[PDB]
């Protein structure tokens, strides 16, 4: 059904977030460590909602006028 | 090594100060030049006039009141206040300026108290002239 | 000719956006994108409106180089 | 007569501000010494004060410098006290987390050692802004307006402005993050100046031939990688897809936000050694709201995952079954799983 | 004087004389209120239901919002710490319009297109009547709930501006008064529960 595309990109983003948890600089530790891991999650979730419900659509476009070329 | 305190608060301490009287005035400046102690009120349930150090508030805000009268007199007869830009010999690195000691404060008190009545009579002298400028000028319009 | 400084930026910034925006819209008129002319409505000809939108971009360019030197004098 | 007065005012108007600063500082010193206990048997003032723990090494250094400036001998004027009072809060700000901290402190000053709500606000506030402000070009103009304020920070923090440019300048990083996240959201909505993009090949295919004026449909030859498809632009039913699309987007994002903010209560109760609050408040609320409203989100994603035309089953209504879950239990018109 | 009472009395006299005259002829069944309900298009009743629902919900929300907002602005002159506290009294008046939105979204999924044949069937007339009365039920309940929650919010703002310990004890009354819009919501969902689309 290619829901596994969403699953695989989720695996990649979660893996790089766990990679960033053990990488973030020691100066403002919680600020980097929280801002980056919480922006990767939301930028993923919005795209994953976008790719779904365009996968198996129930409504098709119409466009009545549409020049024949 | 300081904790970040952005996920939670910062860990606190309550510290009791044993300040002698002869260095108390001087020590409160050093306690104020570092801005990291919040004092709690130990003299609760004592009325505002019964506390210690009240005449040392009355003299100083009398000086404040005379400075307010001066600055009200500066807006009339338009003169720009100087606003000495060096707000850095009290702030800044070092965190240590010597406070003015006693006689400088007494000089401020007696200087302002001498200056006030002088300015009052100089202002009252030049307003007896305006009230007789006004009637002569409008009488000149009548004529 | 009183001050003429607080109104210089209001026209230079306006012209600086206008040159770029009408230039890219004229380039999209020229190559027929089928979203600017892809229906029975407003344009029909194609590059004949790309003509006057590039003309308006040139007029915005001379607005920009006129008012951009009056702000230079301050 | 009005000249010697004026010259006296020219003398006073210079070097009045320094007099005023010295007298205000002298008055503040006695206002702080007013709240200390006075002893009569010995001339010792006793004062208490709150302080963070990393500055007990700063107190002894500065007071040692003071007692080295004037020659005395005092016996250890600092003593750390064990108490049961409520200490102050003090979050640290460092110029990027400062504006969001001022945002969250406008509502209420948090409890001591409670989890700060200004740390997730940094990114969850401009993104929830960005969902409502989903345009490429408007977020681009907002980033330009933000970079006009961020690229000269040193010039602006020395001026007197008044109440509007203050809110503009103290929240410049807020406006920068709002503009960048609005660029990302407006890219995913496929919307720049209320126009589309055409940067990939479409997932819909128009028919081969038509007369000028025929109402036709597209034939679904695949899916579109990032964003909405540009074959929804005119199409005279674009709202019919977009409304049911973005409503489900808003419900899913709101549920993820609520169930993420709810776990901070568990991280609080586990920290204060308050194990009755877990079993009495966390588990009842978690089960009650997950089993009602996260089941709806699972059903939304599951209805997205299932092809209903190829299977030949009627697609149910999630709003209808959410109502009939409570108002007529047991009866189901269209089956989902 | 009193032009509105003159209009009401004139309409009353004209209606009494007209109905009494339709008796006088012997044609008292020509005033046929039931045949008017058959021969009227059901989409009129459905769209009046949806529009009057969302309109009356928004009117009740606005009413409550300015009642509590005037008193909170006035009471915050001396005590400006009441605003972020009694924000919740405006939250409670704003959720009323969201209940009206939910009802409009549920009801607008049933506005399909019917055939000229079996236009006035039993199901279509049932659907028009159900959508009309459910819409005005939830709309009038939302109006009344918004008015009451706004009055209690103004009084809570004054009492919290007195001292800080009173708003916990007056916010309970807003919790009592805010359930009534949810009652209207539930019964509006239940009246249009068995109504089908227009087919």
């Amino acid at each position: 059904s290619s829901f596994y595309t969403v699953v695989g990109v989720f695996i990649v983003v979660s893996a790089m977030s766990v990679l960033f948890w053990i990488m973030a600089p020691k100066n403002n530790q919680a600020v980097w460590r929280s801002t980056v891991i919480l922006t990767l999650a939301m930028m993923f979730l919005m795209w994953a909602i976008t790719f779904l419900c365009q996968l198996h659509p129930l409504v098709a476009p119409r466009r009545s006028d549409l020049r024949p070329e | 090594e300081k904790e970040e305190a952005i996920f939670r608060s910062a860990e606190m301490a309550l510290v009791q100060f044993y300040i002698p009287q002869e260095i108390s005035r001087d020590s409160a400046y050093t306690l104020g030049q570092l801005g990291l102690v919040q004092f709690r009120d130990l003299n609760s349930k004592v009325r505002a006039f019964q506390r210690t150090f009240v005449n040392e508030i009355r003299r100083l805000d009398n000086v404040e009141r005379q400075y307010r009268y001066f600055y009200s007199l500066l807006k009339k007869h338009d003169i720009k206040l100087y606003e000495g830009d060096t707000d850095k010999y009290l702030d800044g690195s070092g965190e240590l300026y010597v406070p003015p000691s006693g006689s400088v404060i007494d000089d401020y008190v007696r200087n302002a108290s001498y200056l006030e009545e002088r300015l009052i009579q100089m202002e009252d002298a030049t307003d007896q002239i305006e009230v007789q400028k006004n009637d002569l000028e409008q009488y000149r319009f009548i004529l | 000719p009183v001050v003429s400084t607080g109104k210089a930026w209001c026209c230079t910034v306006l012209s600086a956006f206008g040159v770029v925006i009408l230039s890219v819209i004229a380039h999209l008129f020229n190559t027929n994108h089928e979203s600017f002319v892809g229906s029975i409505n407003d344009p029909e000809d194609g590059p004949a409106v790309a003509h006057t939108v590039y003309l308006a971009a040139l007029v915005y360019l001379v607005f920009f180089v006129f008012c951009g030197f009056q702000v230079y004098l301050a | 007569t009005s000249t010697t007065l004026e010259s006296e005012l020219y003398a006073i108007a210079k070097e009045l501000d320094s007099w005023f600063q010295d007298v205000t500082r002298e008055k503040a010193i006695f206002e702080i010494l007013n709240k200390s206990n006075y002893d009569t048997n010995r001339k010792i003032l006793i004062a208490e004060g709150w302080i963070p723990r990393d500055e007990l090494a700063t107190l002894q250094a500065r007071l040692g410098e003071m007692i080295a400036r004037l020659g005395i001998d005092v016996p250890s004027i600092i003593q750390v006290l064990d108490t049961n009072h409520t200490p102050p809060t003090f979050h640290r700000t460092n110029k990027f987390t400062a504006g969001f901290q001022s945002i969250c402190d406008c509502y209420g000053i948090a409890q001591y050692r409670e989890i700060n709500a200004g740390l997730p606000t940094i990114v969850t506030f401009p993104f929830m802004f960005a969902i409502m402000f989903g345009d490429m070009g408007h977020g681009f103009l907002m980033t330009l307006a933000a970079l006009s304020l961020v690229l000269n920070e040193k010039k602006i923090n020395k001026m007197k402005r008044g109440e509007i440019f203050d809110m503009a300048f103290t929240g410049r990083y807020i406006i920068l993050l709002m503009g960048v996240f609005s660029m990302y959201t407006g890219f995913l909505y496929n919307d720049i100046f209320s126009k589309t993009m055409t940067i990939f090949k479409s997932g819909w295919k128009w028919p081969d031939h038509w007369k000028k004026g025929e109402s036709i449909t597209a034939t679904s030859v695949g899916t579109y990688p990032i964003g909405l498809d540009w074959a929804w632009h005119g199409t005279e039913n674009a709202l019919l897809f977009s409304n049911s699309y973005k409503m489900k987007l808003s419900i899913l994002m709101g549920f993820i936000h609520m169930t993420y903010s709810y776990f901070f209560s568990l991280a609080n109760h586990l920290y204060f050694n308050s194990m009755i609050d877990i079993i009495g408040n966390f588990i009842p609320g978690l089960l009650f709201m997950q089993g009602i409203f996260g089941y709806l989100s699972v059903c939304i994603v599951y209805k997205w995952a299932v092809d209903w035309v190829k299977d030949g089953k009627p697609a149910p209504g999630l709003l209808n079954m959410l109502i009939n879950m409570f108002l007529s239990p047991g009866t189901i018109d269209d089956e989902l799983y | 004087f009193s032009f509105s009472h003159f209009l009401y009395y004139l309409v009353l006299i004209v209606v009494i004389v007209y109905g009494l005259y339709k008796l006088f002829t012997g044609h008292g069944s020509d005033i046929n209120f039931g045949k008017f309900l058959l021969r009227t298009s059901p989409y009129m009743w459905a769209n009046l239901g949806i529009a009057l629902c969302v309109g009356l919900s928004v009117v009740g929300a606005a009413w409550g919002i300015f009642i509590t907002g005037s008193s909170m602005i006035g009471a915050g002159v001396r005590a400006p710490r009441i605003t972020t506290k009694n924000l919740i009294s405006i939250i409670f008046c704003e959720v009323v319009a969201i209940y009206g939105l939910i009802i409009a979204i549920v009801f607008s999924s049933k506005l399909t297109v019917a055939t000229a044949e079996n236009m006035y069937s039993k199901s279509n007339l049932y659907t028009g009547y159900s959508l009309f009365w459910a819409g005005i039920t939830v709309g009038a309940s939302n109006l009344i709930c918004g008015i009451a929650v706004g009055i209690t919010g103004a009084t809570a703002a004054i009492s919290d501006a007195a001292d800080s310990a009173l708003f916990v004890k007056i916010l309970v009354i807003e919790i009592f008064g805010s359930i009534l819009g949810l009652l209207g919501l539930i019964v509006g969902l239940l009246m249009a529960g068995k109504a089908s689309e227009f087919q």
